RNA sequence: CCAGGGCUACACACGUGCUACAAUGGCGCAUACAAAGAGAAGCGACCUCGCGAGAGCAAGCGGACCUCAUAAAGUGCGUCGUAGUCCGGAUUGGAGUCUGCAACUCGACUCCAUGAAGUCGGAAUCGCUAGUAAUCGUGGAUCAGAAUGCCACGGUGAAUAC
């Protein structure tokens, strides 16, 4: 999926989960363990929560964050 | 002669004189000269103004010194203020392509300071 | 004035790339041609066209070939 | 004792100069004919002449006093040259005071403090800072020329 | 001059109708334009003050007056009498000519043009403006320049109100917001 | 047993290496000469496409025949004339290709632009006596993808041992 010939990637569990959310709009933050999935423009305005390894941190979506994969916005290792 | 920002170097081959433009390297400098009808071996000094005139407009098809630095700074600013990973690496002055910082990365971190 | 202590001031005809002949006095002595003056400046469209960079939504959609 | 200390600005490498073609004479004939030498960086030359063999006009040519037969005199690229000609009279044929005369070459970063400390280091006093330039002795003028060689 | 006759021809009528005056000598008019640069540091390089005065004289064809420190303020290591800046006051023909040849070609040359603010008033109808650099005038040719010294321009008019001072410069096609 | 993360963290220090700091070299064109070794959910010609990594159809071969696979230093011609340089290639922005459920943490590679330190390295210290050191390239194991390491092959080929 890291090629235009294949197409942008999102997991099936996340894809069906976000579809239900937009059917009713913004709601309680979405907890997900998926970090390998790109960010689609269908979930702009949500506060999905990615799991960095120990906790779920809420990442706020924005038009700018529409080509970056989900895990980019959860620092997995702490430092100072 | 005088191109978009400035073209100081005479006495150099034209193909390697336009490389002093922030946005023109070697493969584009080769292309521009062929597009304008000027060979590569010919020195810039020998070029009469009937040639450099077309050179001052050919470079307008590539983003160059006048705007290239503004876009790159804007490009970096977008990631830095985003909060993503590559913004964080820029913020701390550390490698952003995901490589070793345990021993190497003197270029990114800076001179060896205790 | 005070008897030749100022730089020389004479009439020059500085024109723009868009024509724009003006009769002015300046301490240059050599005619000057420059960019567009306020006579034809894009002071109403030069700002409305400045906002062009931004928005990856359409970039993502144009990459939606699949 | 004058605390003279000469410091380089931007050091260079490989050849300092290359001179070929050297031939020149005024009345008697060519003092030196086809002189070839090459100087690596850091070299020290001691070109002594004994009263009238071109011992000074060769240096004048090297620093620039044109129309020799030599067509291949060449300097290094980033070269900055300091010159001490044996005639200090012409550089002081002027009514400039000592300090302001020294201030013809304050480089970008040097101030009143630096331009005056470079002569205070030479045990010149602000007592003497107000005197015209052409009134100094031979040794005093020579040392002021060092105060000018420091700046460049 | 050109802008002077433009004023006396049409701006008088414009402002008279816009402010229901009754006498010709009641309309606000520009009285002087004073452009100065405070070089800040000349104690270090006494000649940099000379170069700044030369830049100002090139910008406006009048030999600048070198304005010296008033009181020995201790913050920046200056004392009474030190030359601090240079200033030029332009009146009449030179005033009008510089005003015209600024507003026509010098203003548009500022990088990232925006239009000068409308709140740059002292409260008595006198305008002030910066440039942030002097290269934007056609009188500097990239040869002797070492610094990016700028100007500070105050257009002082006989306007007695901030609104009148707004309207006077608005009627001259000023690049406002 | 499973999902995610860490083993890749970075004020620093040490060890083993690759690349260089250039003119007995850089780049462009043209062109000679190897040895050894691998291959069946494997090696993949030909032709077409793409600036390129590569994509498409797709012969041949479980092999002294088919593929990897055009060897490179060299030679002939041209330019660069000692510059942080037509040396150096890190770092970074953008655009991509291939494996692979999946490439952000954390893959390799390609295109454009940017061009850092470096101009022969303090005390000290290592290897080598002949097809040796030095220098230049190819192969294999591991392996879906991923070595400047490891293992092996050849080309050019020294100085010195009182
Ligand atoms: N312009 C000139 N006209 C005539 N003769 C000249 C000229 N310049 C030099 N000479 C003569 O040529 C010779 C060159 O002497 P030069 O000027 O080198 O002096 P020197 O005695 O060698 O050294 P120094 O000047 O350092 O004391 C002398 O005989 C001098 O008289
Ligand atoms: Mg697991
Ligand atoms: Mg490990
Ligand atoms: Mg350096
Ligand atoms: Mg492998």
């Amino acid at each position: 999926m890291r090629s235009l010939k294949k197409g942008p990637f999102i997991d099936l569990h996340l894809l069906k989960k976000v579809e239900k959310a937009v059917e009713s709009g913004d709601k309680k933050p979405l907890r997900t363990w998926s970090r390998r999935s790109t960010i689609f423009p269908n979930m702009i305005g949500l506060t999905i929560a990615v799991h960095n390894g120990r906790q779920h941190v809420p990442v706020f979506v924005t038009d700018e964050m529409v080509g970056h994969k989900l895990g980019e916005f959860a620092p997995t290792r702490t430092y100072r | 002669a005088r191109i978009a920002g400035i073209n100081i170097p005479d006495h150099k081959h034209a193909v390697i004189a336009l490389t002093s433009i922030y946005g023109v390297g070697k493969t584009r400098s080769k292309a521009i000269l062929a597009a304008a009808g000027i060979a590569e071996d010919v020195k810039i000094s020998e070029l009469s103004e009937g040639q450099i005139d077309t050179l001052r407009d050919e470079v307008a098809k590539f983003v160059v010194e006048g705007d290239l630095r503004r876009e790159i700074s804007m490009s970096i600013k977008r990631l830095m203020d985003l909060g993503c990973y590559r913004g964080l690496r820029h913020r701390r002055g550390l490698p952003v392509r995901g490589q070793r910082t345990k021993t190497n990365a003197r270029t990114r971190k800076g001179p060896r300071k205790p | 004035m005070k008897k030749d202590i100022h730089p020389k001031y004479e009439e020059i005809t500085a024109s723009c790339s868009c024509g724009n002949v003006m009769k002015i006095r300046s301490t240059v002595g050599h005619d000057l041609n420059l960019d567009v003056c306020s006579k034809c400046h894009p002071f109403f469209t030069g700002k409305q066209r400045d906002v062009a960079t931004g928005g990856r939504v359409d970039r993502f959609n144009k990459r939606f070939n699949i | 004792n004058p605390f003279i200390r000469f410091e380089q600005d931007k050091k260079l490498f490989r050849n300092a100069l290359e001179v070929e073609g050297l031939t020149k004479g005024f009345d008697n004939g060519p003092l030196f004919k086809n002189l070839n030498l090459l100087l690596e960086v850091g070299e020290k030359l001691a070109v002594l002449g004994t009263n009238g063999v071109g011992k000074s006009t060769l240096l004048k040519t090297l620093v620039g006093d044109l129309q020799p037969d030599s067509g291949t005199v060449k300097w290094s690229e980033n070269a900055r040259i300091g010159y001490y000609a044996q005639d200090h009279e012409y550089e002081f044929e002027n009514d400039l005071t000592v300090f302001e005369w020294m201030s013809q070459w304050k480089q970008e970063g040097d101030d009143e403090q630096a331009v005056r400390s470079i002569l205070g280091r030479l045990l010149f006093s602000q007592d003497d800072i107000k005197k015209p330039a052409k009134v100094l002795s031979g040794g005093e003028k020579g040392r002021m020329l060092f105060g000018k060689l420091m700046m460049q | 001059a050109k802008l002077h006759d433009y004023y006396k021809d049409e701006v008088v009528k414009k402002l008279m109708t816009e402010f229901n005056y009754n006498s010709v000598m009641q309309v606000p008019r520009v009285e002087k334009i004073t452009l100065n640069m405070g070089v800040g540091e000349a104690i270090a390089d006494k000649k940099l003050l000379d170069n700044a005065a030369a830049d100002l004289a090139a910008i406006s064809g009048q030999k600048p007056l070198i304005t010296k420190a008033r009181k020995s303020v201790a913050g920046f290591k200056i004392r009474q009498g030190y030359p601090i800046g240079c200033k030029v006051t332009l009146r009449g023909e030179r005033m009008w000519e510089f005003f015209e040849r600024l507003i026509t070609i010098a203003v548009p040359r500022i990088r990232d043009f925006r239009g000068l603010s409308a709140k740059s008033f002292d409260g008595r109808g006198n305008y002030s403006m910066g440039v942030r650099e002097q290269i934007i005038f056609p009188e500097i040719d990239y040869d002797k320049v070492d610094r990016v010294r700028g100007l500070d321009i105050t257009i002082t008019t006989t306007a007695k109100s901030d609104e009148e001072g707004r309207a006077l410069l608005a009627a001259f096609d000023f690049p406002f917001r």
